[PDB]
């Protein structure tokens, strides 16, 4: 039985708890695992029956602390300096097998319980803008696609245009999606004739007002 | 509380056709205190109907509501271009007021296969320690597709994000981006980067790929 999750902002802290729903896992080694949204299970931390050995995923080492009590009723995971990357559904588990290392998630058994923990980014950040270089050479025929990857910004929205408004047909600016880093990312792409590439300039005009980040980037072959 | 469910989840219809949208309640909605809303991206829902069958002021005749008890219907007797949107039912008979999960009304057009392109990460970006590879599915219909990343024939999972445009206002197609993100370390530990696309318009899945260079 669990508790202590929820919503907190980047730089917050939470202390999840794991209460024994049968009285004693006091003699069994215990672990915390997490499953991020759209992700698989990953190891977080573990602790030997005595509380002596304590083990931590690389991603959370330094920030998270696993601890327990002596009666084997309570195992804890103190989660400090929370990042958006820590957004996941967490659960404790009893290590009931020894098929490998104490890092091996497959050794741990749980029963479908989880606590949702969400870490909401806060800072105003402008995007980096990378080119999506044309998909074929300027000597090939048919249609070419190119674009701009507008990555790692917060909050919504950004404005994207091509040649400060000169190119609009064939343009698709994708909806921003919140990355696992709590920052948005989107691509803007355009299809053009292959033959045309070398004779015209394609520049995305990204403007992120919340930060007066305003970038224009030439997209050309590699 | 009263749980409302809408069916179907998506209606695909041609301009001018009639749309029939259903709202089912988990228990009786007293006095027919049921409302319908239209919702378009970036806009607050727009009240169409209240008391199950009364139009709000200025709402066109082609929106009509009926039903009682646990079953309600919104009819759009003729789909105008501006009517393709998401539609929600709401009950205000018992607190809390509850909402359905929406029925999307989209434009049906002929099946169109996607044009697929793959983009490696730029030199610039790798220098930041991260690599994004983008797969573009351009101008397809219907909306459903499958996009798998394979790195050295290894099916990838958990490290890709998808995004889909709204239905194009000119040709009624959709476009889709899948972006596989990994560190520079994990990037140049590998050779073949492939995007595999399955879609109804294609006779067999199309794969576009590059070898990191």
């Amino acid at each position: 039985v669990q508790s202590g999750g929820g919503l907190v902002q980047a730089g917050g802290s939470l202390r999840l708890s794991c209460a024994a729903s049968g009285g004693t896992f006091a003699t069994s080694p215990m672990g915390w695992l997490r499953q991020a949204p759209g992700k698989g299970t990953e190891f977080v931390a573990a602790i030997s029956p005595s509380g002596g050995d304590r083990i931590y995923a690389d991603s959370v080492k330094g920030r998270f602390t696993i601890s327990r009590d002596n009666a084997g009723y309570f195992i804890y995971l103190q989660m400090n300096s929370l990042k958006p990357e820590d957004t996941a559904v967490y659960y404790c588990a009893v290590r009931r097998r020894f098929d490998g290392t104490s890092y091996y998630t497959g050794d741990y058994d749980s029963w479908g319980q989880g606590t949702l923990v969400t870490v909401s980014s806060a800072s105003t950040k402008g995007p980096s803008v990378f080119p999506l270089a044309p998909s074929s050479k300027s000597t090939s025929g048919g249609t070419a696609a190119l674009g701009c990857l507008v990555k790692d910004y917060f909050p919504e929205p950004v404005t994207v245009s091509w040649n400060s408004g000169a190119l609009t047909s064939g343009v698709h600016t994708f909806p921003a999606v919140l990355q696992s880093s709590g920052l948005y990312s989107l691509s803007s792409v355009v299809t053009v004739p292959s033959s045309s590439l070398g004779t015209q300039t394609y520049i995305c005009n990204v403007n992120h007002k919340p930060s007066n980040t305003k970038v224009d980037k030439r997209v050309e072959p590699k | 509380e009263i749980v409302l469910t809408q069916s179907p989840g998506t209606l695909s219809l041609s301009p001018g056709e009639r749309a029939t949208l259903s709202c089912r309640a988990s228990q009786s909605v007293s006095s027919s205190y049921l409302a319908w809303y239209q919702q378009k991206p970036g806009q607050a829902p727009r009240l169409l109907i209240y008391d199950a069958s009364s139009r709000a002021t200025g709402i066109p005749d082609r929106f009509s509501g009926s039903g009682s008890g646990t079953d309600f219907t919104l009819t759009i007797s003729r789909l105008e271009p501006e009517d393709f949107a998401v539609y929600y039912c709401q009950q205000y008979s018992y607190s809390p007021v509850t909402f359905g999960q929406g029925t999307k009304v989209e434009i049906k057009r002929t099946v169109a296969a996607p044009s697929v392109f793959i983009f490696p990460p730029s030199d610039e970006q790798l220098k930041s320690g991260t690599a994004s590879v983008v797969c573009l599915l351009n101008n397809f219909y219907p909306r459903e597709a499958k996009v798998q990343w394979k790195v050295d024939n290894a099916l990838q999972s958990g490290n890709s994000q998808e995004s889909v445009t709204e239905q194009d206002s000119k040709d009624s197609t959709y476009s889709l981006s899948s972006t596989l993100t990994l560190s520079k370390a994990d990037y140049e530990k590998h050779k073949v980067y492939a995007c595999e696309v399955t879609h109804q318009g294609l006779s067999s899945p199309v794969t576009k790929s590059f070898n990191r260079g």
